[PDB]
Formats: C-alpha cells, structure tokens, sequence
C-alpha cells in the first residue's frame, strides 16, 4: 500500500530533480 | 444579545483603529504614491499579511466550506495554485512593474505598447472582472453567513458592512490597509485555527474524519414531487474521489489537468496581472521585501484547506441530513435552496460547535476576512480608474484632485455592488461559485497570454495585443452567452444545455481561450510592423537591469545578495512544502 506520506516524498522527489536541472541550465546557459 | 461576543468585537474594531491611526500618524499623504502605493515603504510582513489578508475572504470561507462538504478536498487546488503563481509574481512580474515605475497594470501596457485603446479596453475589462468574480463572491457570502448565523436581515447587513469598509479604505491608503492587514491575517488565523481545532475534537480528529465522510450521506430520499422520485444514489452519496485531489480528467468535477493548466493561466491573471495583487507588490519598500511577502502570503496559502475545506467535510459528518440533503423541498425548509444546501457548513459547523465567546471571534474572523478583500478591491479600482481614465481625460490635475478622484470612485464603486447585490441573491447554492470561476476562465486567458507575451516576447505590439484581446473577448463570449442563457441546476434539477457546450469544463476552456489569444497576437503581430527596441527597456523582463535611456512612447531593484539568498531559499522551500502538501493529498 503507497501510503500518502510517500506520495509526498515523489512529489518533493521529482520537484527537487526539477529545480536542480534548472539551476544548471542558469549556470552553464544562463 | 452576547455579553462577551460584544467585548470581543469591540477589540477587534479597536485594533482596527488603532493600526489604522498608528498608519495615519506614519501615512505621509499627499502624493498619490502615499495614497496609492503607501509611499513604497512596505515591508516584508504587511506586504506577505496584505496579499492574504486581501485575497482570503468571506468567499473562501464559504465556498471551500460548502464545496468541501458537497464534493470533497479538490476544491483546495483553488488556494494552492496561488502558492505558485504568487511565487511568479515576485520574481517575473514584480520586478518589471517596479522598473517600469507604474501605478497600474493598463499604464504598463499603454507605455509598453503604445496608444490609448488597449489601456481604456483593459482597465474596463479589469473594472468588470472584479464587479462579476470579487465582489459578487464576497457579498454572496456574507449574506450567506449571516442569513445563516444570525438571520437578522440580509440587504441591511452587507450594506452596512461596505459603508464601514468604504470609510476604511477611503480613509487608508495602501499603508493602513496592509498594517492593519498584518493584524487581520493574525485575527483570521488565530480565530480559523481555534475553530479546526474544535471540529478535529468533536470529530475525533483527522483519522475520524478520513473515516465516516464516504458514510456521510442524507437518508431522506424520496423527493415526494413525483419528477424526481428514487434518487440515483448517485448525487446524494459523497463521490468515491471525496479524498482525492486530482480527479479524473474527463467524468470527474475539476479534473487534474484542468486544475493545473487552467488555473495557472486564471491566477497568472489573479495574481501577477491583475491590480489588486499587483498594487499591494508595488508599495514595497524593495524587491526583497515584496519576495519575503510573497513567501509568507504563499506558506499562508496552504492553510485554508485544513481551516476552511476539512470543516466543511466535518459539517457534513455531523449534520448530513441538513448540508448534504438532496431532496428539493427538504433542502428548501433547511436552507431556501432546492439545490442542496452546502454552503451551509461553516455557518453551522461556528453556530454548532463554539461557545459564546468564540461566536464573537468567529463572527470577528468573517467580518475581518470579507472587510480586507473589498477594501482591497476598492483601493485597486480607484487606483485603476483614477490613474487610466483621469490621466487620458484630464491629463494635467493636481494631486489635490486626484486624491479625490480616487475617494469618490470608492463610494462609486461601493454604490455599484449595492445595485448589484440583488443578481447575486438570484443564485442559489454553488452556483455563484460555478459561475464566477466560469466568468474567469472565459475573461482571464487573453488578458494572461497578452501579459506574457509583454514580459517575455519584444516582438508583439498594438495590433497584436489589441486584436488578441478582441478575439478572446469574442471567442469567451460565444460560449458564455448560451451557457450562461440554458441555466444551472443538480441531478434534481439539471438544465438541458448541449454536451458539446456544457460538457467542456471551464478551465480547457480557458486553455483553449489562451491559446487562441496568444496564438492570434503572435500572427497579428509577425505580419505587422515591430516596434524597435529603443521603447522597451525596463519594460521587458529581459531589460529589467538596462540603465541605458527610454524613448517613451507616452527603478533601480539592486537587493544585496545575502538577504536574495535567504529570501530565495525560503521562496523555494515553500514550494518543496506546497508540493509535497499535494502529493500527500493525492
Ligand atoms: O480565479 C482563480 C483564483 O481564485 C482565487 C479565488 C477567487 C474567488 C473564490 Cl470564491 C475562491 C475560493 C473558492 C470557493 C469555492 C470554489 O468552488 C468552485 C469550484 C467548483 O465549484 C466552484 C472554488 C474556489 C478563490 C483563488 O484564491 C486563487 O487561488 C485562484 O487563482
Ligand atoms: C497577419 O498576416 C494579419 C492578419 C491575420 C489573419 C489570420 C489570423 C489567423 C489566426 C489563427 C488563430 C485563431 C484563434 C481564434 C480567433 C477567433
């Protein structure tokens, strides 16, 4: 059973993957 | 009639008063940046206290209550969106609108495109936007709340209640309203959570809500009008996606897509494009200090689910046969309404629940809420009207003068929601809400794709924008007129509107209405002429930091960088917070 406070866990996952990527297209392309 | 509620709200009034008088004392009138702009001397905790003291409202509690007890959760994606968009705000639009120097929104576009038509169109679209889907929500609400609560009278209630916010505003200015909106966040807070806290104790607490509210259905089901007879056991019973906060995408109320895609295009306008949001971000007394406001309204911004939505779902628990009846005369001996009754969830759940002192906090809570929204509303408006139409009218007046411009389209505007409050009686249950979320999602995405396509592409001009505008209003009118004309109504009453019309939800409507919007600019535009860059700095987010000179077709944001990182790292961790917020909540 996926409990809820999993759920919360991927989604904080995915956004953190997110927010990473974007701050290293900031540092190489700016 | 109440020994201690009296006390209570006469505290309240005399916080009220006392930051308001504090604020007087410290307003340096005079010049329309004190009156409307608080002198730019804003600070982080009354710009954060003033987005949500003005954007929360008697329509939040009520609505999310009701939506909350009718449907389930879903309805809390309204409030979360915000969290992103405000974030936006701070640091895309803001900024521009700070090194642009303007007082408003229109001025923005007539001195980022140029002439006198896109200006006057949009202030009257933004004047009709907030007359339709602000003023009507919050009247509907108090009316609802009183008739409910108290039931003393309903005309006489919200017409008082806007002569008492017409005098706060006029008299405020930004910097009154977002101090003594830093006091009425508090009241707001202090009095919902108190009230959570009751309903999680009569309930039994979050486990014993997430356990009887599938259960929660009405028994009286015969509907003696023999129209109707045996309900379906499908619109009395809570939906199976009660707990659920995306739904399905296609036989689902609010389905998933629709809530992210069409409310991020609704509240880019809410929020980043339209005056009310806006203005309290540009009487800040920096870029940094309008971020800190920013965080601090969206880490607010996750609260009214537990505080305004979970309460409604406990009204339902408790008094299932009085909110979430079906039957039309049964719900018409408990409400009025024939069409459910679920707005009535947080007026019960504060008459039921809460002794009588906290029967004053509550009714202090409602009138603290609603009084902030319509002062806030007023304030934009005169800003709006003032501004656009004085200055393209009368283009040299004193300040003398426009200070009072600006004072009477306050009473003006307090008169037309007066003239208005009778259409708003004329809906029944949820429908206001439907209908002005709907009214929004038609109205909203041109005005969205027109803003981004100003901040991020140089290219578009006066025809584009002005012909973007036009088609979305026509296209948002070619389905409002028949939809709106078919009318509304329940399983038991259902309207006979084509499927091919209703049966699009509003939000890929608005999806839909901002691409067409967007996509018509883009063409107008390419085969048009441009405009060449020398209008454009500090007028696209791209020349934001441009010391070099404008021409003018009619500043200076350097935040140190230390307090940048921490107003960014906390900006971010709200949003790490609000997402996982929403995969806990499915
Ligand atoms: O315009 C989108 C923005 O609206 C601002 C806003 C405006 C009016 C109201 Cl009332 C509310 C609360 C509410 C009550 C009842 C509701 O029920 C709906 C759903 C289906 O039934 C009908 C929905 C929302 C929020 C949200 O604060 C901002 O985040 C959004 O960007
Ligand atoms: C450009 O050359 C100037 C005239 C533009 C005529 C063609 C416009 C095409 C627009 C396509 C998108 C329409 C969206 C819905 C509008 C009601």
């Amino acid at each position: 059973n996926l409990q809820p406070w999993m759920q919360g866990l991927i989604a904080v996952a995915v956004f953190l993957v997110l927010v990473a990527i974007a701050f290293a297209v900031n540092h190489f392309w700016c | 009639d109440n020994p201690a509620d009296i006390l209570v709200i006469a505290a309240y009034f005399l916080l009220v008063i006392g930051v308001g008088l504090w604020s007087m004392c410290r307003t340096n009138r005079g010049t329309v940046g004190g009156y409307f702009l608080a002198g730019r001397s804003m600070v982080w905790w009354p710009v954060g206290a003033s987005l949500f003291a003005s954007n929360i409202g008697s329509g939040h509690f009520v609505g999310l209550a009701g939506t909350g007890a009718a449907s389930g959760l879903a309805v809390a994606g309204f409030e979360w969106n915000a969290l992103f968009v405000v974030l936006l705000l701070g640091w895309l639009f803001a900024p521009v609108y700070l090194t642009a120097g303007v007082i408003t929104m229109p001025q923005y576009l007539r001195k980022r495109f140029g002439g006198r038509r896109i200006r006057l169109y949009l202030s009257v679209l933004s004047l009709f936007l907030y007359i339709f889907t602000k003023i009507s929500v919050d009247m509907f609400s108090g009316a609802v709340f009183i008739q409910q609560a108290l039931g003393w009278n309903i005309y006489a209630s919200v017409i008082a209640l806007l002569g008492i916010t017409m005098i706060y505003t006029v008299t405020g200015g930004l910097a009154a309203l977002m101090y003594t909106d830093t006091v009425q966040t508090f009241v707001i807070l202090g009095g919902a959570c108190i009230l959570m806290g009751y309903a999680f104790h009569e309930v039994g607490g979050y486990s014993g809500l997430f356990d009887k509210y599938l259960g929660a259905a009405t028994s009286l089901t015969v509907s003696e009008d023999p129209a109707v007879g045996n309900i379906s056991s499908f619109c009395y019973r809570p939906r199976p996606d009660s707990y659920h906060l995306l739904r399905h995408p296609v036989t689902g109320d609010l389905p998933w897509p629709a809530l992210l895609l069409g409310l991020t295009i609704v509240s880019g306008w809410y929020w980043c494009s339209d005056q009310v949001i806006v203005q309290r971000c540009l009487a800040g007394k920096s870029l940094t200090h309008i971020k800190a406001g920013c965080i601090l309204c969206g880490y607010l911004k996750l609260t009214p689910m537990f505080l305004m939505v979970m309460p409604g779902m406990i009204s339902r628990i408790l008094y299932p046969d009085e909110v979430a009846c079906v039957v039309p005369e049964v719900c018409r001996r408990v409400c009025g309404t024939e069409v459910g009754c679920s707005n009535i969830a947080y007026p019960r759940l504060v008459v039921k629940l809460m002794p009588n002192g906290l029967r004053g906090l509550m009714l202090a809570v409602m009138l603290a809420a609603l009084m902030s929204s319509l002062a806030s509303i007023f304030n934009s408006s005169s800003t709006l009207f003032t501004m656009d139409i004085y200055t393209r009218l009368r283009p040299r007046a004193g300040d003398r003068e426009l200070l009072l411009v600006g004072r009477l389209w306050v009473v003006f505007i307090v008169v037309v929601s007066v003239a208005w409050l009778p259409v708003v009686q004329a809906a029944q249950g949820g429908q206001l809400f439907d209908y002005i979320q709907a009214v929004s999602s038609y109205l909203a995405p041109p005005v969205s794709a027109v803003f981004v396509l100003a901040l991020f592409v140089p290219r578009v001009n006066e025809q584009g924008a002005f012909w973007g505008l036009i088609g979305g209003l026509l296209m948002g009118l070619a389905r409002l007129i028949p939809e709106f004309s078919f009318g509304s109504g329940s399983c038991v009453q259902p309207s006979a509107c084509p499927a091919f019309l209703c049966g699009v939800h509003y939000l890929y409507f608005a999806i839909v209405l901002f691409f067409c919007s967007g996509l018509l600019t883009l063409t107008v535009s390419l085969c048009t002429a441009p405009i060449p860059r020398k209008h454009l700095h500090r007028l696209v987010f791209s020349l934001r930091h441009s010391k070099e000179e404008r021409e003018d077709l009619d500043e200076d944001i350097s935040e140190d960088p230390s307090w940048a990182r921490v107003v960014n790292l906390n900006a971010l961790l709200m949003m790490a917070v609000a997402v996982f917020l929403w995969g806990f909540y499915a």
